[PDB]
RNA sequence: UUUUGGCAUAGUUGC
């Protein structure tokens, strides 16, 4: 039931605990055209936190060359906070350093 | 028995897994579909990804809005146990003190 | 032997072709569940 | 929802005159001729024909609308020539005018067919 | 390095970065780190050799697959921390060629530079020729259009879903869209459009569109609404059942029709219905028995297409009913291009009234110029023009951002091979009098898209309505009804032209007029 | 009413009173079959 | 999805030719030659197959019902 | 002993006409000829053209006073 | 409705056309941007030798900076006055600009001739990577294309770093109409 | 004060189209020639679709507009015909409309092309133009479709389907001696297929005194009519809309 | 709490005393027209048809309310509502009693919102006195409203999917101010800045100067067809 | 014989 809720609300976090859950995380896939899913599944979010306070994240960096989209953030209140993979780019998976 | 994991589609997991197309029109799947996302309740639930700043690494600031000249900061997290991660501050105060 | 600048342009997007159908668009989610 | 019945732009619902004449008090021997359902077809044709007239002192036609299908068409002519006259004139030379271009594209079709 | 090319103990995701002035060498392994795979140049020389590329043509039956060349070690992935320490090269044919020297360490080679680009950039022609926020414009937008979002459409039931009758794949194309899928799903038109003045409906960033071009199925779509239901039975207190109510075993129902529902309260699919109609006859137990089917959203109106019935999670009979609405393209419907030239439709015209060439080709659509010299999409005029190009030579133009092979000058030499002015202007008649315009008309075809916002899911009017059950005032019930609100900007502006009785009819009296009775002496309510 | 299996394509009869269930299949997702009023379109 | 039985524009018939289109890139024509063979001389006409994507060959691999 | 102005002002105008074509709607006895007219009011402004309406304005000064002028009175602006 | 209907016709359109100048005037621009660029590297020359000398009350980084700027903004003048001079009176493009009805001059030299310097936070592209604007760059490269300097008009395209370091630039445009739209009325709201 | 003396040169008569000149007339006549073959000629298509049983991919709406577009063979029956609002029968009779049925069951291992072929009507002169084929839809195993419909009068004003023309172009003054286009160069510009200027010349001398005639035509028929027969109808109606207009203008002046 | 339920943007003094849903108000897309004056509106017949005015029964409009009544709610233009002196409400789409369509004077009859209907019309985010402002309705068959080029300027507006929102002003009073005030002529000039407010914006603009060039000759029938479209005109061709 | 209704959290989207 955790996991069916987190992933049903996008509440991240104990649900008793949802005023402290980082919420958004999981959202319904977008199905308008084929391309409109492609690009909700290759979404990148950037919280807000106390790291924005600081400095300015909203403004295209130069180290978003090949990883990240730089003509695709949605227009109005989620401008440069919301991205969108490069084509090519692959996210590491991890592995053990041993 | 100790519950139940949402799957994500077309993952080496899911039934769909390594079908071929004709398969997948048997199943009713269109062979196009990228998958990529949970089945909640019937509604198709997509994870963004979410940016966080990198753990374990000496990032070293200057707090324009205290009284540090300069911090150096560690996000210092386990090797994927205890998700609580310890950040540490290393800070110079400024010279202006009292 | 080398690959001319005129021929250049049909063999890169080769190669993207050859990636696309190994590694898909998705294989950032998938690959994350799987591990 | 509000798109209206294509019908609804060469069909006289009823309570509708096709036709209607009014005179214009600004100038003297001048009408307006107010043609429901119709547009440049009939508008554009009828202008030009009674341009070719010496004694129209004025001939011309508007649209108010493009959803709307009236067509104005004002005609002015000199003091000795009902406005209506010439508007009847230009019709008729019209008929002719397509009468005569209905013969002789069937003599052309005849002569074309047999070589 | 050489350990990591060989995919020997170090994976390929593995980053290793050396800060030369620090003195520090930093490996990392852990995820989250972002990669994309760049060409090893070594000595001024790609690694890659035309023999991967020969045994990459034939990829099928060779299983030379991508991962051979990664285990080739030709090509690897670089990390951001990593790109800090890497020399690159944006092409080999130019950047690592003999020169006067830029720089002759290259240590990497870019694959294509069009791969910086995201999914919904990628569909975008020319995009190095625009202004860059449309290009963030047509990202925005692209996700909007309408397709064929999904093969399999038929059998799911989706709460909206919005599906054109005719795509087509553009006639101007990037090499990225073969690897969308785009040309196997395309979501838009190619249309005959023309860059011109005309009576006045496209002015402002409105488009005049061909009446019969629409009549002949142009950009037109079909719009599915699936509604769910489930009865359910808590105890026995309650027991909501799907059954066709009548007046006489019911306390309350609406004048509604329910002849419309078969005798186990479900509508047939093939049945016309109306935003009033009656699609689920749902009745709860009374502790006769209470109502509480469920209605259509009540400005939509369309064909029950499809009727499903299962058990849910719990057991429970529920039902799923998709109904079909035939949407025509209609004055106020949106249509963009691919360069952020948004616009609705400002009015249509039958064929004989749209302006003409000397062959009879009327536009499909009329933008206005004015739309041009302040968004600077240049893009969308090499797109028309490289589209004229197209259809004329019988190929699929590519328009990839960052080819030289590509010039506007070299479209203009091939269309005027065809016997069409070199620019893509044309002289066009006017379609009322005949009489040639005289000034030549830009035109040629363009692929348009069909945006979602469609007027009739966003008109509506309030007039005497539901209010509120706490404030007696307007709401918003199951559709867009219930008045808008005369906000504190609205009340300001009223304020500032002195119409005092107006607002105080907006504020008081078309909102909650009501009275109380207060006593004189105390003036607390009586 | 008739319903149509979705999956085996069966025409079965089922009452307003008893679970739906596919009786060759045992599949729980049924279809109604097509109305049998006068469906007519203008062609335009 | 399917071809249009007419060209958008012009309203020339466009239904009739898919089959054979297709049938002539199996002859190794070259798009324009099978495009100028079927007798699409206006470039709206040509547009019509030219980028008609067939969607319809996809829809029937599922079942009926 | 007037020290307001001796025109009417617009917000004036407004609130009169729209009172007087209330009155006429209801039926109030018109104060002026009128020929083929139904709309209250195209009547009210042949009133006021007329300066022929029965209303007195008061204009409260910025005292606790008063002055009141018959719409006659004003000069229409 | 009278202009209208004489439009009908007039006509009025914009094409590939208006956009395109001489050869001649091609060439003069090409010059012209040739020169520029060897002004830079005068500059950048003098001063890694110290051979450049602080102007008062600035360092040398800001008598550089204010160099480079001013040396590319008078090439950027210079460009967009001959691609307006090259504008015949059929050109629809000035047909437009003329009667102030869209656009600018600005516009058209962006259009036909270059489209000028980038600016993030009011100066040129910065060092986001390690002493770099990207890694297809040498280390300290205070060059025009390296710093930022779109050189090709949008008739001619960009060049991909010419079209990472543009969309950096609209992206500051847009963020400033997000921050506008926040504050839209705030002010306002507060005077009322 | 008269008519001009209009007359007619066909340069090409096919099946498909025709190509001919109008001399001595009026731009307003020719242009509105041009106008009534597309909006006012009225040809046979259909416009009533019953759907008896659907089991394609293709919803009803789609095949109901899908048919409508199939053009009609209405040479010499659609005169005889009237509109069906006219025709005073209990809704439909065969002098106001012609029925059509169609009824294809895909019961085998191979996609069924539903063609025009497959249309079938009550009327031997009112067949499918085709009649390779014009494909209506494709089924898979074990998908019918079965319908009635019925093809009534109309033109293209009303709805595109009754359109006969498949582009109809027009032409006038090709070397553009009135200006009334003017060329900022040219030189660039192709010659018209009917210019008469040799390829040193781009525009024909500038004539103050000219007057737009000699109006090129080339109407290209979809099938519905042959292009002789859109010509001559196209006249007949404009001809029948003018007297019409005189009728109730001598009413109105009376 | 009680705090909240005040408190704020949503709270009571904010959220439903200076700013609340109002009746009698619609909201849609807006598409150019230049064929109407820049003090009309064009409205869809179904928000006209949905949205009413109370006419009082006069002598003068009786036989014409009462054909507005007998036509009733279901058609356009028609009436939903008459209120009686006695404010007893009789709604026009249950009632054929015949009994209840008598319309004796001071009576009320809510008719559907008829051409020429003054309406104000709005664009948010509003900024000044020129974003609200009269219109003359004009009813027109599709369904968006339609505004003269020369008005998208004070409203800032533009038909790129911008949605606008009318108010109809529901009593004579009302009506004659906004009549009176805030119609668009009356809000040509403004005095923020002392200058005008509305101009000739987009294909106009560039036409007029185009045409006003001193090169522009324009043929007798050109004339005339351009005269057809020229309100003002005292019918006399000037000389050449 | 003439009805009426969840709300208040989060997300997304439009200008
Ligand atoms: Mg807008
Ligand atoms: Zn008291
Ligand atoms: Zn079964
Ligand atoms: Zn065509
Ligand atoms: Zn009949």
């Amino acid at each position: 039931d955790g996991l069916k809720y987190s992933l049903a609300t996008g509440n991240w976090g104990d649900q008793k605990k949802a005023h402290q859950a980082r919420a958004g995380v999981s959202q319904v896939l977008n199905r308008l055209t084929f391309a409109s899913t492609l690009s909700h599944l290759r979404r990148l979010n950037s919280p807000i936190g106390r790291d924005g306070k600081l400095a300015k994240p909203r403004q295209l960096h130069n180290t978003l060359w090949g990883m990240v989209c730089p003509a695709e953030t949605p227009e109005g209140h989620a401008v440069g906070l919301v991205k969108n993979l490069a084509l090519m780019a692959y996210i590491s998976v991890g592995s053990q350093p041993s | 028995f100790i519950g139940k994991i949402p799957i994500m589609l077309r993952s080496t997991y899911c039934l769909l897994n390594g079908l071929t197309d004709r398969d997948l029109c048997e199943l009713n799947e269109c062979p196009l579909d990228p998958g990529g996302y949970f089945i909640i309740n019937g509604s198709e639930k997509v994870l963004i990804a979410q940016e966080k700043m990198a753990t374990n690494t000496v990032y070293v600031f200057a707090k324009k809005d205290s009284k540090y000249a300069y911090t150096g900061e560690c996000r210092s997290c386990l090797e994927n146990s205890s998700r609580p991660t310890s950040t540490i501050w290393v800070s110079m105060l400024a010279r202006g003190g009292q | 032997d080398e690959i001319t600048p005129d021929l250049w342009q049909e063999a890169c997007w080769i190669v993207i072709s050859s990636y696309f159908d190994e590694k898909g668009l998705v294989r950032q989610q998938l690959d994350s569940f799987d591990e | 929802m509000n798109a209206p019945p294509a019908f609804e732009s060469f069909l006289l619902f009823e309570g509708e005159k096709k036709i209607t004449i009014n005179k214009d008090t600004k100038v003297p021997n001048a009408c307006l001729f107010t043609i429901n359902k119709e547009d440049h077809t009939l508008g554009n044709i009828i202008k030009s024909q009674l341009l070719k007239d010496p004694q129209v002192l004025f001939a011309g036609y508007k649209v108010p609308h493009p959803l709307e299908h009236k067509i104005i068409i004002r005609v002015q002519t000199t003091p000795d020539y009902s406005p209506q006259e010439a508007f009847t004139n230009a019709i008729t030379d019209l008929i002719s005018e397509l009468s005569l271009l209905e013969e002789r594209f069937r003599v052309a079709i005849k002569d074309k067919q047999e070589g | 390095r050489k350990l990591r090319r060989q995919m020997d103990i170090i994976v390929s995701e593995v980053s290793m970065i050396r800060d030369i002035r620090e003195r520090e060498i930093r490996i990392y392994t852990d995820a989250g780190r972002i990669c994309r795979p760049l060409l090893i140049v070594e000595k001024q020389k790609l690694l890659l050799k035309k023999r991967h590329i020969d045994q990459l043509k034939e990829r099928e039956y060779n299983n030379y697959s991508w991962q051979d060349l990664v285990a080739s070690g030709v090509v690897e992935y670089i990390d951001t921390l990593e790109e800090e320490t890497v020399m690159l090269a944006m092409t080999p044919d130019d950047l690592q060629e003999k020169e006067v020297a830029y720089c002759s360490t290259y240590t990497h080679c870019e694959i294509h530079p069009s791969m910086i680009l995201g999914v919904c950039a990628s569909i975008i022609p020319f995009p190095d020729h625009n202004q860059s926020p449309r290009n963030t414009y047509q990202s925005a937008m692209g996700k909007q259009a309408m397709g064929v979002y999904i093969t399999n459409f038929h059998v799911r039931m989706d709460t909206l879903a919005h599906v054109l009758y005719y795509p087509q794949k553009p006639l101007v194309t990037t090499r990225s869209m073969e690897y969308l899928r785009f040309r196997e799903l395309p979501a838009g038109i190619n249309s005959i459009v023309a860059i011109a003045s005309y009576t006045g409906y496209n002015q402002e960033d409105s488009v005049i569109m061909n009446r019969s071009a629409v009549d002949r199925g142009f950009f037109r779509s079909v719009f599915y609404r699936s509604y769910k239901e489930q009865e359910s039975k808590k105890g026995f207190d309650q027991e909501e059942v799907f059954e066709k109510p009548t007046r006489e075993t019911c306390q309350g129902m609406r004048h509604a029709i329910y002849d419309k529902l078969d005798d186990d309260g479900l509508i047939a699919p093939g049945v016309r219905v109306s935003g009033d109609d009656v699609i689920i006859g749902k009745t709860v137990t009374l502790p006769t028995k209470r109502d509480c089917s469920t209605f259509l959203r009540t400005s939509e109106t369309g064909i029950v297409d499809q009727v499903m019935v299962t058990l849910n999670q719990e057991g429970y009979k529920f039902c799923k009913i998709r109904v079909r609405s035939v949407r025509i393209p209609q004055i106020g419907d949106k249509f963009a291009s691919r360069h952020g030239q948004k616009g609705t439709c400002g009015i249509q015209y039958r064929q004989e009234d749209m302006p003409f060439t000397c062959e009879g080709i009327t536009p499909d659509i009329i933008i206005n110029p004015h739309a041009i010299p302040s968004r600077m999409t240049i893009g969308h005029l090499i797109e028309c023009l490289q589209g004229k190009v197209s259809a004329n030579k019988g190929e699929i133009g590519d328009a990839t951002p960052f080819n030289d092979a590509v010039n506007v000058q070299k479209i203009s030499n091939l269309l005027s091979d065809y016997g069409y002015h070199l620019r893509g202007n044309e002289v066009l008649y006017n379609g009322f009098t005949g009489r040639k315009i005289t000034s030549q008309i830009f035109i040629g075809p363009t692929y348009y898209q069909r945006l979602k916002h469609m007027v009739d899911d966003k008109i509506h009017s309030r007039a005497r309505g539901p209010i509120q059950i706490l404030n007696r005032q307007p709401m918003e019930g199951r559709s867009r009804d219930g008045g808008l609100r005369f906000g504190e900007m609205e009340r300001d502006c009223q304020i500032a032209h002195g119409a005092a009785q107006f607002l105080r009819e907006r504020l008081f009296e078309a909102s909650d007029p009501y009275q109380v009775h207060v006593c004189n002496l105390c003036g607390i309510m009586a | 009413m008739i319903y149509i299996c979705g999956e085996c394509h069966t025409e079965n009869e089922i009452k307003s009173r008893d679970p739906i269930r596919c009786r060759e299949c045992g599949y729980r997702i049924m279809y109604k079959k097509r109305t049998k009023r006068l469906v007519v379109f203008d062609a335009r | 999805m399917i071809i249009p039985v007419r060209c958008f524009t012009c309203g020339k018939i466009v239904g009739n030719k898919w089959e054979a289109y297709l049938g002539l890139l199996q002859a190794e024509y070259t798009e324009g030659d099978a495009l100028d063979a079927l007798g699409l001389k206006r470039y709206c006409c040509r547009r019509m197959l030219l980028a008609h994507v067939d969607l319809i060959e996809k829809l029937l691999n599922y079942a009926p019902l | 002993k007037r020290i307001t102005t001796p025109y009417m002002t617009k917000y004036e105008r407004a609130r009169v006409l729209g009172t007087r074509a209330l009155q006429i709607a209801m039926c109030a006895p018109v104060m002026v000829e009128l020929e083929g007219e139904t709309d209250p009011l195209l009547i009210a402004m042949k009133e006021l053209k007329a300066r022929k309406i029965p209303i007195i304005i008061r204009r409260y000064l910025p005292d606790g006073s008063y002055e009141d002028w018959g719409v006659d009175e004003l000069i229409i602006s | 409705t009278v202009i209208n209907n004489w439009l009908l016709i007039e006509g009025h359109t914009i094409g590939i056309g208006d956009s395109i100048a001489d050869s001649k005037t091609y060439q003069d621009i090409q010059n012209t941007i040739k020169k520029a660029k060897q002004d830079v590297i005068e500059v950048i020359e003098k001063a890694h030798n110290n051979e450049l000398e602080p102007t008062p009350g600035n360092t040398l980084r800001q008598t550089f900076e204010n160099q480079v700027n001013r040396i590319l903004n008078d090439a950027r003048d210079k460009t967009g006055s001959s691609a307006q001079k090259s504008l015949s009176e059929y050109n629809n493009f000035k047909s437009m600009v003329v009667s102030g009805a869209k656009g600018s001059k600005i516009n058209i030299s962006q259009v036909i001739a270059v489209v000028g310097q980038q600016n993030v936070e009011g100066k040129r592209i910065p060092f986001g990577f390690k002493h770099r604007t990207l890694p297809h760059f040498i280390k300290d490269d205070y060059g025009p294309e390296s710093r930022g300097f779109v050189e090709n008009s949008y008739l001619a395209g960009l060049t991909p770093t010419e079209f990472f370091f543009h969309a950096m630039g609209g992206r500051e445009g847009l963020i400033d109409t997000a921050v506008k739209t926040a504050e839209t009325g705030y002010i306002q709201r507060r005077l009322i | 004060p008269y008519a001009n003396q209009p007359t007619v040169r066909i340069t090409e008569l096919t099946d498909e189209n025709v190509k001919f000149i109008i001399e001595n007339t009026d731009l307003a006549v020719a242009n509105s020639i041009r106008r009534v073959f597309i909006a006012e000629v009225p040809i046979i298509a259909i416009d009533w679709v019953q759907i008896d049983a659907n089991s394609s991919v293709l919803h009803d709406e789609f095949i109901a507009h899908r048919l409508g577009l199939i053009p009609l063979t209405s040479d010499d029956i659609v005169d005889k015909l009237q509109y069906s609002r006219d025709c005073t029968c209990e809704e439909f009779c065969p002098e106001c409309s012609v029925e059509f049925t169609l009824d294809v069951r895909c019961n085998e291992d191979q996609t069924r092309h539903v063609t025009s072929r497959d249309l079938i009507s009550n009327s031997p002169r009112v067949i499918p133009v085709t009649s390779d084929d014009i494909l209506i839809v494709k089924l898979r195993k074990g998908q019918e479709l079965r319908l009635r419909a019925y093809a009534k009068k109309g033109f293209g004003k009303e709805h595109a389907k009754w359109n006969p023309t498949a582009g109809v172009a027009f032409e006038y003054d090709p070397d553009n001696a009135l200006r009334h286009t003017v060329y900022p160069k040219p030189e660039e510009w192709p010659k018209s297929e009917y210019s008469e200027l040799d390829e040193d010349e781009s525009q024909a001398p500038y004539d103050p005194n000219g007057k737009p005639e000699r109006f090129y035509y080339n109407v290209e028929s979809c099938g519905s009519l042959r292009p002789e027969t859109i010509v001559l109808s196209a006249l007949s109606g404009l001809k029948k809309k003018l007297s019409d207009l005189q009728t109730q203008l001598s009413h109105e002046i009376q | 709490s009680l705090k909240q339920r005040l408190k704020g943007k949503e709270g009571r003094v904010r959220g439903n005393l200076m700013g609340k849903r109002v009746d009698f108000s619609a909201r849609t897309v807006i598409t150019p027209d230049p064929n109407l004056s820049i003090d009309q509106v064009g409205v869809p017949r179904s928000i006209a048809a949905n949205m009413t005015f109370a006419e009082i029964v006069t002598p003068f409009n009786i036989d014409r309310l009462q054909e507005l009544v007998r036509r009733g709610n279901s058609q356009y233009p028609g009436a939903k509502y008459i209120i009686r002196d006695n404010g007893d409400r009789i709604d026009l789409r249950f009632h054929p009693k015949p009994s209840d369509l008598h319309l004796q004077t001071g009576y009320k009859v809510e008719r559907h919102m008829c051409d020429g209907d003054i309406v104000i019309f709005n664009r948010q985010p509003t900024l000044h006195k020129m974003s609200m402002m009269g219109h003359r309705v004009r009813i027109l068959p599709w369904s968006t409203f339609r505004l003269n080029l020369s008005v998208t300027t004070p409203y800032n507006a533009d038909f790129d999917g911008d949605e606008m929102n009318l108010h109809l002003p529901q009593s004579l009073e009302t009506r004659a101010e906004i009549q009176e005030l805030a119609m668009v002529p009356r809000m040509i000039v403004t005095p923020q800045s002392n200058r005008p407010v509305m101009g000739i914006v987009q294909d106009t603009l560039t036409a007029v100067r185009k045409f006003t060039k001193r090169d522009v000759f324009l043929e007798r029938g050109e004339v005339m067809n351009l005269l057809m479209f020229l309100s003002t005109w005292d019918g006399k061709v000037p000389q050449p």
